[PDB]
Formats: structure tokens, C-alpha cells, sequence
RNA sequence: CGGCACGUAGCGCAGCCUGGUAGCGCACCGUCAUGGGGUGUCGGGGGUCGGAGGUUCAAAUCCUCUCGUGCCGACCA
RNA sequence: AAUGCCCCGUUA
RNA sequence: GCUUGAGUCUCGUAGAGGGGGGUAGAAUUCCAGGUGUAGCGGUGAAAUGCGUAGAGAUCUGGAGGAAUACCGGUGGCGAAGGCGGCCCCCUGGACGAAGACUGACGCUCAGGUGCGAAAGCGUGGGGAGCAAACAGGAUUAGAUACCCUGGUAGUCCACGCCGUAAACGAUGUCGACUUGGAGGUUGUGCCCUUGAGGCGUGGCUUCCGGAGCUAACGCGUUAAGUCGACCGCCUGGGGAGUACGGCCGCAAGGUUAAAACUCAAAUGAAUUGACGGGGGCCCGCACAAGCGGUGGAGCAUGUGGUUUAAUUCGAUGCAACGCG
């Protein structure tokens, strides 16, 4: 906003593991306030991904988020007589949130049967560098590289 | 082909594009690159990054001649005045002289009329 | 504006020197001036405008600093 | 006086070699845009081939005639 | 360093 | 008759003052050649255009035209217009110093005469760049324009014509008087120029401002203040600086210059608001960053339209339409 910057609100970590990252992920995944359903879904999919790919839920989740993590986004500047799609770096919270959002969106788009299965499949694909999430990440990276002529 | 260690880098920076020409001390050209052939057209052509990319490409092209010492002669205004020289230094040519050869007339031919945009 | 890099002279320092020499020479200003023709009347009028601007920036700011603000 | 080439959406033009559709532009209709119009955005209705005859399974589409059209020529005394 | 634009009936 | 106005003489000072002839550097364009290859140019973005017939870039030589960066400065000169590289020839004016000289010879000026930006006209040359007209490509509803690519008269030279400009300081010429301040430029006297200095004394010029004046804005010793001499000009706006006539001009057109008709206002300065695709600061779910929707389907409800005997009346930008 114009006037001032604000203070950040606290988010309670999850009970299963205590990860604020997982808490934010479930808060992004939930809808209409059904946090219980969101927690059930995320926990089921995470346990599935863990027993699939070996290492525990935290390791799988963080490697997937790292493979989906962006570094440079693009913004509009509109300085003077010309408009510019300037690329700008991203901060940690922003890139984590964007990764989570792209992951949940890819899961929603996936035409599997259950949401837990969709999410687990998307997470595995991201860990192995596949899926619409990493696709969009590469697309935005390419766009930033193209518009790299602005600083 | 022959090899030479001392050369000149004629930079022609315009408000729209940027040309880079590596040549021998006798003006005999060896290789050239432009921001319009480096993949940037229109609004990206008149940028310093495109000029530096063009300088890198010209260095890669003239690499065959094995050039070490290089004197730069810059002409005309535009972004491609310092970024291209920086890209040359990065490519690793021993800069020797940095001259300005911008043609400044002494009240000669009159310029065109003003643009009423 | 010809410069020669001295011994152990960093390329960045040579670039700074070149920029400063070109600024002192005023090549870009002359180029921007000669890019488009200026009517003699327009040139004289711009000169007089700059002269009165200088007179203001020399007299009014002094007469204002002579007083206070709070 | 003969002859050549036309007739297609509201309009100006396609479609004629192909016998086995009816297009395009503008315009017209409904919504969005606008303070309200125009400009502009979208989504839509559209004629069914100048008219008769026969050819053919089937004709705007082939011909035979007829309408109205613009044009080309009436010579030599 | 200068991509969109044009218009509002009459009296009071 | 006099020297105080006016002018002449001696010595110097500065100056883009004027005319004529040469000469130098940068830069643009073009021609030839060498290196070299896939773009160059241009725009907000593109295209026309230039390019593989080798462009652009770079280097060498040559041809030619125009103007003279830095000096450069609300600096200088000139009656005005206007004047800008350097050198030379001719030439006008201004100023400063001491004296000498003529002794009212002075000021203004209707007519008249001359000069008079740029554009334009005639003849003969010249022609790089720019560029009316013109062609094409874009923008646009259209674009006979702004923008882009090319480009002819013209811009240049010699001789003549035209005689107009916001030809403005929008302020006629000449002379006298009237508090000041800060400069710039150009002479000159004195003090040790002890230094670029300290004390004055003349010309031109820039800004502010006092009394006074002014409708106000503003002028303000260079007056738009107090006076005098002469001339030019004005008598509401439009019609109209137009018509006819006269003079001038090759022409374009120039100068002098009305009437009928029509309106009851037109106008200048400033003030308070509003607005600005003017500027500066600031805020708002205004934008941005995100979530969820509407517009697509069925249904409820209101509205418009239509129909009906009636389909009661009202609200009907945002601020009416699940509203009374
Ligand atoms: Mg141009
Ligand atoms: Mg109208
Ligand atoms: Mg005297
Ligand atoms: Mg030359
Ligand atoms: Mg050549
Ligand atoms: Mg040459
Ligand atoms: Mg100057
Ligand atoms: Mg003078
Ligand atoms: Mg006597
Ligand atoms: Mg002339
Ligand atoms: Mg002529
Ligand atoms: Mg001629
Ligand atoms: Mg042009
Ligand atoms: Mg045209
Ligand atoms: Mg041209
Ligand atoms: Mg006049
Ligand atoms: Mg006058
Ligand atoms: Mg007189
Ligand atoms: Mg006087
Ligand atoms: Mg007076
Ligand atoms: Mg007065
Ligand atoms: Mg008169
Ligand atoms: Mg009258
Ligand atoms: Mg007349
Ligand atoms: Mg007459
Ligand atoms: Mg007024
Ligand atoms: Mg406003
Ligand atoms: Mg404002
Ligand atoms: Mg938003
Ligand atoms: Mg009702
Ligand atoms: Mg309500």
C-alpha cells in the first residue's frame, strides 16, 4: 500500500512435523475454511510420496519445492514513453509461496481420481523435474532471460 | 590465416543500434557483430546489454586471429559506449587506448528539421 | 578524449577516466544539440531564458537564504 | 438497326472452367465499453441467384427464350 | 525519453 | 557681437559595422579501390527504402557545395533590417584627453529620396546537406497532417525587381530637470600599477527599486515621472485594411482608402473559483500482489419493452433496478 509497510501475521506450525512451510502449504491448499480436509489430504499425499521415493516427507517436500522454486520473475515498469517487462529477483517467502501455488494448481489441473493422489503425483514429478509446475517455472525463467535487456 | 596480437575495436553506437568491428591497425576488418543480429530487434536493439552481447560475439568471431592487445575507438552516442568495452575486457583483450572519434562538425552541414512528436 | 591505460591501471579506473574526459569535452551534449536544427530565433530565445534562469538561481536563492523558515 | 455481356444478402462485389456450396466488405441485430454518443470490442440474422423452357439423378452453375442494363458498330453514294 | 482519438442541440 | 547648442582639427581606443578577393580545419554527400559478411537504416512498434550484383562498418585517395564548433558572454557594432573562422585592400561611424578654431550655422519634417529579414520573380551559373510541392509506408473511422523513407523549386553566387514581417522595447525624434543599489563592456587622470589594486572622471548596456505616474500589470535618470519643439496616428466591433478609382510592379501583389448593412456590445488589467492529455507533495481495495465471484446453464426477484380492459403509481448515472 501507499502509506506504510505492515507487520507479518503468525502462522501456527503443523502438528505432525512442526513445519511452518507445511502449514503454509496446507493453508494454500485448503478452500472454504476446510482446514481439516486440507490437512488430511496433504498428510495422506505426503506419506504416499515418502513411501514411494524413500526419504521422509520433509525431504521429499523440500526437494520438490527446490526443483519448482523460481529465482527471477517479471514485472511491468511503465517508466516513460515505453513500457518495459523488466525482470526482477524474487525473495525467499515469495518464491516458496509461488512454488506451493504452482504445485497445488498443477494438482488441481491433473485429471487423476483423488486429490491426495494428484498432489503426490505432482510432487514426485516435480522432484524428478517434471510437471506443469516446473514447466511454468522454466517458462518464467525463459521470459526473464529474454527480457534480461532491462535493469 | 595470419595471426596478429595488436588490433583496433571500432564501436559505432547509434541511438537505435550498435556496431562493433575488430580490425588491424591498417583498418583491414577481421570480424563484426551487431545488436540487430544478436537477436534483439526494435526496443531491445538500443540497449547496453545487447551491445555487450554483440561485443562478445565479435570477440568470439575474431578469436581465430589470436588478438591480445586492443585499442577501442568509440563513435556516436548511445548505450553501447561502456557496456561493450566492459564486455571486451571480460572476454579478455588487453585494453590499451580508449579514444573518442565522434564526428563533431564545426558548423558545417545543417541538420534535418526537428521532430514534432 | 584519448586516454592511455597506464601500468597496473585497472580497466574500471580507465573507464572512469574516459567517462570523465568525455564529460569535460562535452561530446554527447554537442551531438544532442546538432542532431536537430535550431532556428536562430529559437537559439537566441533559449540563451536568454538560460541567462535569466542563471540570474534567478544567483539572486533569488541568496535573498531567500538571507531569511529563515521557522 | 445486330451483338456482347451483365442480372447474387439492404448495398458494392465474389461464387459460373464445377451440375452435386451460396461467400466477402460494409451495413443490419444483441451484449460489453462510455457520464452519453462516435471509434472500438465480441457474439448473431441474413439472398438462396432477373424471369420462363427443356438437358440431367441433380442447374446460380448447360443451353433456348424473355425482360432491364451498360457498351460496341448503321458503311460507300 | 515521448502509440488511442473525436464530440455534447435550444432557452433559462 | 558672445560661446554654453551645433560642427571642424591633432593622438589614440574597441568593435560579428559595410563592400571585394584569397586561404585553412572539422563534418556531410558522392566516385574509385583494399579488409570483411549478413544485415543497415528507422520508429512508441513496423514498413516503404538500402543489401549477397557484397550493403552497413572500417581504411586510403580524390571531386565539389554550404556554414565557420571551442572563443561566445541578458558581450560588441550598426539608423533600422541585421552582422560571427583566418588574412589582405578600400571604407563609414562612435568614444575618450587638452587645447585651438567658426560663431546659432540649430531641432523636427507633410511631400520627396534612399536603405530595408525571410519568402517570392527575371536572366546566367552552381547545387554537398536541408527541404515547400510531390510519391510511397505507417497512425487513424477518415489523415490531402503530425511520424518514416526519398525528393523538385528554393536555400548559394552576379546583376536587377519586389518593398512586406509579432520589421517589437508592441514605447517617434531632439533638449533640460528629478533619490539610489548591484553589475558587464570600453577609454582616461591621480596614488607606490608595492597585484588582479585605492581615489575619481566619460560613453554604451543589464537587473532591481524609491518619489512620481499608471485602469492595473508595470515604467522608474536608457521613464510609461516634470516640461518644451515638430511630425505621424485613433475616435465602438464586424463589414474592412475589403470594393471602385489613382500610383508602383513582369507577376505575385504593394500603397492611399470608403459606403450600404448589421450588432449592443467588442476590448485591456487584475480578482475568486473550475479545469489542464501543466508541475510538485499526499491519501483511498485506486492500482499492483492474491482469494472468491458476475457475464455462459436452471430458478427467484425487480426493471425496460410488448400485449392486455387493466397489466396502479413512484424511483429509473455513479447516488434506480431483492428499490418505496
Ligand atoms: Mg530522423
Ligand atoms: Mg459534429
Ligand atoms: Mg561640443
Ligand atoms: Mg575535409
Ligand atoms: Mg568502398
Ligand atoms: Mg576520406
Ligand atoms: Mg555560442
Ligand atoms: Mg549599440
Ligand atoms: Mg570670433
Ligand atoms: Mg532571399
Ligand atoms: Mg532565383
Ligand atoms: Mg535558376
Ligand atoms: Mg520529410
Ligand atoms: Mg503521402
Ligand atoms: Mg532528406
Ligand atoms: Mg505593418
Ligand atoms: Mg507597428
Ligand atoms: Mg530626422
Ligand atoms: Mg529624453
Ligand atoms: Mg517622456
Ligand atoms: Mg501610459
Ligand atoms: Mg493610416
Ligand atoms: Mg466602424
Ligand atoms: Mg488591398
Ligand atoms: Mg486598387
Ligand atoms: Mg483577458
Ligand atoms: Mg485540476
Ligand atoms: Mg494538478
Ligand atoms: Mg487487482
Ligand atoms: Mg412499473
Ligand atoms: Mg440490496
Amino acid at each position: 500500500p501507499r502509506r506504510r509497510v505492515i507487520g507479518q501475521r503468525k502462522i501456527l506450525p503443523d502438528p505432525k512435523f512442526g513445519s511452518e512451510l507445511l502449514a503454509k502449504f496446507v493453508n494454500i491448499l485448503m478452500v472454504d475454511g476446510k482446514k481439516s480436509t486440507a490437512e488430511s489430504i496433504v498428510y495422506s499425499a505426503l506419506e504416499t510420496l515418502a513411501q514411494r521415493s524413500g526419504k521422509s516427507e520433509l525431504e521429499a517436500f523440500e526437494v520438490a519445492l527446490e526443483n519448482v522454486r523460481p529465482t527471477v520473475e517479471v514485472k511491468s515498469r511503465r517508466v516513460g514513453g515505453s513500457t518495459y517487462q523488466v525482470p526482477v529477483e524474487v525473495r525467499p517467502v515469495r518464491r516458496n509461496a509461488l512454488a506451493m501455488r504452482w504445485i497445488v494448481e498443477a494438482a488441481r489441473k491433473r485429471g487423476d481420481k483423488s486429490m491426495a493422489l494428484r498432489l503426490a503425483n505432482e510432487l514426485s514429478d516435480a522432484a524428478e523435474n517434471k510437471g506443469t509446475a516446473v514447466k511454468k517455472r522454466e517458462d518464467v525463467h525463459r521470459m526473464a532471460e529474454a527480457n534480461k535487456a532491462f535493469a | 590465416r595470419k595471426q596478429v596480437s595488436d588490433g583496433v575495436a571500432h564501436i559505432h553506437a547509434s541511438f537505435n543500434n550498435t556496431i562493433v568491428t575488430i580490425t588491424d591497425r591498417q583498418g583491414n576488418a577481421l570480424g563484426w557483430a551487431t545488436a540487430g543480429g544478436s537477436g534483439f530487434r526494435g526496443s531491445r536493439k538500443s540497449t547496453p546489454f545487447a551491445a555487450q552481447v554483440a561485443a562478445e560475439r565479435c570477440a568470439d568471431a575474431v578469436k581465430e586471429y589470436g588478438i591480445k592487445n586492443l585499442e577501442v575507438m568509440v563513435k556516436g552516442p548511445g548505450p553501447g559506449r561502456e557496456s561493450t568495452i566492459r564486455a571486451l575486457n571480460a572476454a579478455g583483450f588487453r585494453i590499451t587506448n580508449i579514444t573518442d572519434v565522434t564526428p563533431i562538425p564545426h558548423n558545417g552541414c545543417r541538420p534535418p528539421k526537428k521532430r514534432r512528436v | 578524449p584519448v586516454i592511455k591505460v597506464r601500468e597496473n591501471e585497472p580497466f574500471d579506473v580507465a573507464l572512469r577516466r574516459f567517462k570523465r574526459s568525455c564529460e569535460k569535452a562535452g561530446v554527447l551534449a554537442e551531438v544532442r544539440r546538432r542532431e536537430f536544427y535550431e532556428k536562430p530565433t529559437t537559439e537566441r530565445k533559449r540563451a536568454k531564458a538560460s541567462a535569466v534562469k542563471r540570474h534567478a538561481k544567483k539572486l533569488a536563492r541568496e535573498n531567500a537564504r538571507r531569511t529563515r523558515l521557522y
